[PDB]
RNA sequence: GAUAGCUGGUUGUCCGAGAAAGAAUUUUAGUUCAACCUUAAAAAUACCCCAAAAACCCUAAAUUCCAAUGUAUUUUUAAG
RNA sequence: GGGGUGACCUCGGAGUACAAAAAACCCUCCGAGUGAUUUUAAUCUAGACAAACCAGUCAAAAUAACCAUAACAUCACUUA
């Protein structure tokens, strides 16, 4: 009941009410991106270094909150991440905190949605692990360039 | 033949001075050290004299 | 469980290249 | 110090479990503390000298000496070294054993 | 160093080893080396590098510096931002 | 039970002439005399160590000592006034509320948890409140309107995950002890002061919301709650259908100390009254 | 055969392709004992050998314990051991042809495994061993303040009883 | 008097581990003024002469050829002054590395 | 009750273990560290140590590091 | 090898100190209190030498710029 001249009221007259501070404003955000209720989150507490590996799987092809080219980027550039199944599997051992992984496993997939959603992607490939396989691929192609019919 | 100590600054804008030992009959020094500031190979000048 | 998925996780490479390729 | 209030399921969130209603039939009892947890503290001395006091024990204590190296023979392979205060009613188990006798206490209920 | 004060009857510390050295909780002094400031220009970065490091001393300056220092620098201090706060304790210390 | 209260019945009766210390709770003292503690008493032959005129501990012989070749170096450079918060963390908040110390019922303040003694508050040492930490962030289940100093994201996404309200207040060193220690304030004698605001290095912490500050915008509070929730992956829950949605938002104005009280009232506890002041400069002034 | 890629046994080689009783040079016409089989090699295991040996025999060599399904996906039928098989085929089979390459893990690997073999696609990593620290001293003297980070568990504040 | 400044410490120029020991990674093995005991596999060289361990193994001791650089002009003009049947010879330090690369370890079977 | 790194003196019994000096110092009549030693406490390797190994013009007695073996000692922690 | 006079006081190399290390004398001899030149020679960090302490020494991996193959500045007994 008491009030001063620094009271909240008195400082922002724009919000009074002291419900202003616990509204759910759902018109803000209306597109509702990862919706977790549709992922499989697990947690397995590896103690003895302790961390709390979060894993969050979720079907790639059964995924609807995202577009048709979207999910056909994904399977093209993650497909070393696919299950056979076709669950897409996300894993997170940083911190001891399951809070903290499954914010990480979120970021890797906003990141994941990102550069698959943005059509400016570039593919830009380093140089020092490439110079290597490109070395070997013209020298593997040097002796594949024989050409006599077969078969 | 006595040395003399000179305080040298960067040209890259960023301040970054170091001291060097060099020839009293000689110029106005100006070599070529590296910035750690810009991370780049950078012309330092003459600016200071500290010690004799 | 299936016969074939036995994977014995200490995987021994006996290729004396192996390394070598890899770098 | 306020009794503790009662939970629908046990043990807490906290990890923290009340003794069973009725008492043991084991010929001593570990009274709990004045903030009801178990008397199993762990002590320091020299700097290198680590060990284990079980406080608050009222009966037959050498039953509750013999039980501890029983319990912990299997896990050292070997019978830990321990010392029986009487006069006090005090457990001393030569190491860091703090955790695992609290829980061996908490399932024999006490 | 003071035991006895004649104000107080107390035991007084010497402000010289709080102003060079800093006592970690876990019984540490962590202090600077002797002579990084002094002609950097004839020094190697090497030399440099290991002048700037900062330094632990040895039980028995460690054991001076707790005599002659006071209660109130041994007691645990929560500072808000503080570097050494992970430093504070000991971990994996098989003694 | 304690067969030694049997054993005592045929012992005789306990008296002061038969009483003995425990064996190894009295070392003996030794003193000079004898043909072994005699002898220059172990103090060694001549020089100063026998005659009592060593020099101090830092000396080492007219070596330049250890304790004074380092160089002087801040590392306790204004130490006495760096502000100190006692941190609280969710594990044993919990252990508290679960133990019956605290009850999640009411709002949750530094006066209640020094009443659970669930916290040490030092005004003297320069200790600013209590700050929240995470340690058990990931086994906490309660939901209670917390009001701490200082609060790190970890732990206000896991009470907010509860459906809880955490909020960081400031309080100048007199608030603090008049907070942590109410009866000795009111067993003093004097009226109920002004809380002073947080000085402008702290000011940004305490009106911004991300951090929950006593002094934001309730209006930026919604949007840095979903924001927290979207970023660690849980629900916001809708606090406003609560019904103990009046304990969850009971707020402190800033310039008040306690709970329903205000500036400038004297409370005696003899009477059990409350006196409040009715001069027109006195509530000026306990109002600015 | 493939001397690297048995997930169970390290001393054994895994069969791709065995064809016994060629008449000269007509590959194709000899009986195959053992189908085709692509490489498939694990993902973090890489460069794997596969040797084509080539035998010349005397006799006409008929088995019944060498010979492999038409299906052949099973990895426990297709384990082989090179030496027990020249011990038994001494008398008549000599080498005189050698060929072999090297071979890492690609895109059909995924394939083979799930449809072919029936499998998960199992993935490895070249891990190194620990970093070595000594032991720790109560009093490390003079050494950097970074000493107590060798040491530390996990780089997140852990507050005991507070 | 006359001799002055003879007074000097000895600069513990030595062998610090012998043939046998496992050392590791960073051990300085042996310090010197002048080259007496040479490099070999897995044994570096600080620009003082000191010879330190870059593997972690078992030191050797071997008696081995001497083929200096091609640029050292001293060395060059001794080796082709040398007669036709010579050939130098200088004791090697070496160290036999002990712990392989690396293990293959599976980590997910998708 | 000045101060003395200087001299002198320093009061019962018995038992256990038990030390001859490297470095600084207006310091060499003294102190402070190290190495030894005492009292407790944690551990595990401790001495003896055959091969093999330790530089180039000549170089003795012998050293360093090491298995086995014969013994039980040694290292850290806290007070000194 | 009493003090006084004379000489010395810090650092490095060789012998004493013959082969791991250390090792004194008002012991025998050399030297240093810097010059010349350009490749102007970084950050961070495992692990080690040496050492009472203070100080002194090396250094793998990783990072920014130059060959896309070196960077320890070099020489003056290089040690001071
Ligand atoms: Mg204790
Ligand atoms: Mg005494
Ligand atoms: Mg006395
Ligand atoms: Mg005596
Ligand atoms: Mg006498
Ligand atoms: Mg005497
Ligand atoms: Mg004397
Ligand atoms: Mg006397
Ligand atoms: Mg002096
Ligand atoms: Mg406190
Ligand atoms: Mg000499
Ligand atoms: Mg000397
Ligand atoms: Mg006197
Ligand atoms: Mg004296
Ligand atoms: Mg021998
Ligand atoms: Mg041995
Ligand atoms: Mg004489
Ligand atoms: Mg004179
Ligand atoms: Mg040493
Ligand atoms: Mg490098």
């Amino acid at each position: 009941e008491f009030q001063s001249i620094y009271s909240l009221d008195k400082l922002y007259p724009e919000s009074r009410g002291s419900d202003t501070a616990w509204r759910l404003p759902d018109d803000a955000k209306q597109a509702n991106d990862i919706p977790v209720d549709r992922l499989t989150i697990s947690y397995c507490r590896s103690s003895g270094k302790v961390n709390s590996k979060a894993e969050v799987r979720f079907h790639l092809a059964s995924a609807d909150w995202i577009a048709e080219p979207v999910r056909l980027k994904l399977a093209v550039k993650h497909k070393n991440r696919i299950n056979r199944s076709g669950e897409l599997i996300l894993t997170s051992e940083c911190s001891r905190y399951q809070f903290r992984n499954l914010a990480d496993c979120l970021q890797k997939l906003r990141d994941m949605i990102a550069e698959a959603s943005q059509p400016a992607k570039e593919p830009s490939r380093e140089d020092a692990e490439l110079r290597r396989s490109r070395i070997e691929n013209m020298n593997r192609e040097r002796l594949r360039k024989k050409r006599i019919s077969s078969a | 033949s006595k040395t003399i100590l000179v305080k040298m600054m960067s040209q890259a804008g960023t301040g970054f001075s170091f001291n060097t030992k060099r020839s009293r009959l000689r110029e106005k020094l100006t070599l070529l050290h590296y910035d750690p500031v810009v991370k780049k190979k950078v012309l330092f000048v003459e600016q200071k004299k500290i010690r004799s | 469980p299936v016969e074939n998925e036995a994977v014995a996780p200490e995987f021994t490479n006996r290729n004396p290249r192996n390394l070598e390729l890899l770098a | 110090i306020p009794r503790p209030p009662k939970h629908e399921h046990y043990p807490t969130p906290s990890g923290w479990q009340p003794p069973r209603d009725p008492a043991p039939s084991l010929p001593y009892f570990v009274r709990r503390s004045r903030m009801h947890n178990i008397p199993v503290y762990r002590d320091i001395t020299h700097g290198n000298r680590q060990m284990t006091v079980i406080r608050k024990v009222e009966g037959d204590i050498w039953a509750l000496q013999k039980d501890v190296e029983d319990f912990l023979s299997p896990l050292l392979g070997k019978t830990p070294v321990t010392q029986v205060n009487e006069v006090t009613g005090t457990l001393r188990v030569k190491g860091y054993f703090d955790q695992q006798l609290k829980a061996w206490l908490l399932e024999k209920g006490f | 160093v003071t035991y006895f004060s004649s104000r107080k009857g107390k035991r007084k510390t010497v402000k010289a080893v709080i102003y060079r050295f800093l006592r970690l909780h876990s019984g540490l002094w962590l202090r600077r080396k002797a002579g990084y400031k002094k002609k950097l220009w004839k020094k190697t970065a090497a030399r440099k590098r290991r002048l700037r490091e900062f330094v632990f001393c040895n039980k028995t300056q460690s054991k001076l510096l707790d005599k002659m220092t006071t209660s109130f620098w041994k007691r645990r201090n929560w500072y808000a931002d503080d570097p050494y706060q992970k430093y504070q304790d000991r971990t994996n210390l098989k003694v | 039970g304690p067969r030694a209260l049997d054993l005592l019945r045929a012992l005789p009766r306990v008296s002061l002439a038969n009483l003995k210390p425990n064996p190894g709770s009295r070392k003996p003292e030794r003193r000079p005399r004898g043909r072994r503690r005699g002898r220059k008493c172990g103090r060694g032959h001549k020089g100063e160590r026998q005659r009592g005129t060593r020099p101090r501990l830092g000396f080492e012989g007219g070596q330049t000592p250890f304790y004074l070749r380092i160089p002087k170096y801040g590392f306790n450079e204004g130490h006495s006034f760096r502000h100190q918060y006692q941190p609280l963390s969710l594990n044993r908040l919990q252990y508290l509320i679960d133990l019956g110390r605290v009850d999640p019922t009411q709002p949750i303040d530094l006066t209640q948890l020094v009443n659970g003694r669930g916290v040490t508050i030092q005004p003297s040492k320069r200790d600013y409140g209590v700050q929240l930490v995470e340690e058990g962030a990931d086994t906490f289940k309660a939901k209670v309107n917390i009001e701490v100093q200082m609060a790190s994201e970890l732990a206000i996404a896991a009470i907010e995950k509860n459906g809880g309200v955490v909020t960081t207040a400031f309080y100048d060193p007199r608030s603090l002890e008049i907070l942590c220690k109410p009866v000795p304030f009111f067993l003093r004698g004097q009226p109920i002061p002004k809380r002073m605001l947080p000085p402008e290095a702290l000011v940004p912490y305490y009106t911004d919301a991300k951090n929950r500050g006593y002094l934001a915008d309730p209006a930026r509070f919604p949007e840095a709650r979903l924001e927290l929730a979207r970023k660690y992956g849980y629900v916001l829950p809708d606090i406003t259908k609560d019904e103990l949605f009046k304990m969850l938002s009971t707020r402190k104005d800033p310039r008040q100390i306690f709970f329903g009280l205000a500036p400038g009232w004297v409370v005696n506890m003899a009477d059990k009254k409350i006196l409040k002041p009715t001069d027109e400069n006195l509530l000026k002034y306990y109002s600015s | 055969t493939n001397l690297d890629g048995h997930l169970l046994e390290p001393d054994a080689e895994y069969v791709h392709w065995l064809v016994t009783n060629i008449p000269g040079n007509r590959v194709t016409e000899g009986q195959e004992t053992c189908p085709y089989l692509p490489p498939f090699p694990a993902r973090g295991s890489g460069f794997h050998r596969f040797a084509f040996l080539l035998f010349k025999q005397d006799k006409r060599i008929d088995f019944s314990g060498d010979t492999r399904p038409s299906p052949c996906y099973q990895l426990a039928q297709r384990t082989f051991h090179t030496f027990d098989f020249y011990k038994k085929h001494q008398d008549a089979m000599t080498p005189a042809g050698l060929a072999f390459f090297q071979c890492r893990w690609d895109d059909s690997v995924t394939r083979v495994f799930h449809q072919l073999l029936d499998m998960r696609e199992p993935v490895f990593e070249f891990v190194r061993p620990p970093p070595y620290h000594p032991k720790q001293k109560r009093f490390p003297h003079r050494q950097p303040l970074r000493y107590l980070d060798r040491y530390r568990d996990s780089h997140e504040p852990t507050y005991g009883i507070y | 008097s006359k001799n002055l400044g003879g007074k000097s410490p000895g600069k513990r120029f030595g062998i610090k581990k012998m043939e046998g020991h496992y050392v590791h990674a960073g051990n300085i093995l042996a310090t010197q003024r002048h080259f007496r005991w040479h490099p070999g596999a897995h044994v570096g060289l600080g620009k003082n002469k000191c010879l330190y361990a870059l593997e972690e193994g078992v030191v050797r001791y071997t008696k081995e050829v001497y083929v200096p650089n091609p640029s050292n002009s001293e060395a060059v003009d001794l080796v082709t002054r040398l007669p036709q049947g010579a050939v130098l010879y200088k004791t090697f330090v070496h160290v036999v590395p002990a712990k392989p690369e690396g293990t293959f370890k599976l980590v997910a079977m998708l």
